């Protein structure tokens, strides 16, 4: 579980926001792309895996699970690519509540930013620094360091 | 534009 | 306060610009390819970086990004102390130069697995951060920050 | 293209 991440794709303003969630901490990384493609999802996973020790990714849908481009990046970066079936139905709810929270935050900043991508990165910053207590950014470093040691 | 990403 | 100190660095390849942020105490890096090095591109990069790690201070890579009011605006937004990048310790010039040469070397070793430069650069970030020199830079940065949080 | 980012 220090190395487990879940992909999530949500839409706003006619664009797509791709998110990766570190399941044990709730920390997130995200980007805006014009549409979800295997190439875009593959590049985002390559970025993520160079920045954190990504052991497993639960893909957000069956097209990204099937995509040989996504499989190629998960091979390149040493990630086990898995499905995203909510065997624990609580996963459904956690992801949906996360997307609603991010869109809330995005609306709260949206007018400080000309482009949606800035607003989304402001929302990533506010989400990861929010104390819920510890923040998700503290929790993910705590968990990985504990695992390293 | 009075925005963080476009101060104009 | 050294778990939170980062240095910006800008290097060029293939007529494009690779912008890098280095976490000084660990040598971990994040990087991106942009067509040219503008205050707006630098500001967005720093907003990204500060949402992902606890960035207290950024030493800017040149005087144009230190002066830029867009860069100062992002550092205000994200709560970063924007500082100059004067190598008061001359060992910094050498460390940055050797880092750029290493990354370009890695990029060349992968460059033909990638159609676009941005893919090769992210492959080079992955290889740099996972290399054990023995701990890797990615392990050093998590150890350093966790030690600070505790 | 036989590339990781363009398998064609
Ligand atoms: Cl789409
Ligand atoms: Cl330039």
């Amino acid at each position: 579980s220090p190395g487990i991440w879940q992909l999530d794709c949500t839409h706003l303003e006619g664009k797509v926001i791709l998110v990766a969630v570190h399941v044990a901490s709730g920390y997130i990384e995200a980007e805006v792309i014009p549409a979800e493609t295997g190439q875009e999802t593959a590049y985002f996973l390559l970025k993520l895996a160079g920045r954190w020790p990504v052991k497993t990714v639960h893909t957000d849908n069956g097209s990204n699970f099937t995509s040989t481009t996504v499989k190629a990046a998960c091979w390149w970066a040493g990630i086990k690519q898995e499905d995203g079936i909510p065997y624990n139905p609580q996963s459904q709810g956690v992801i949906e509540s996360m997307n609603k929270e991010l869109k809330k935050i995005i609306g709260q900043v949206r007018d400080q930013a000309e482009h949606l991508k800035t607003a989304v990165q402001m929302a990533v910053f506010i989400h990861n620094h929010k104390r819920k207590g510890y923040s998700a950014g503290e929790r993910i470093v705590d968990i990985i360091a504990t695992d390293i040691q | 534009d009075l925005k963080i990403d476009n101060l104009d």
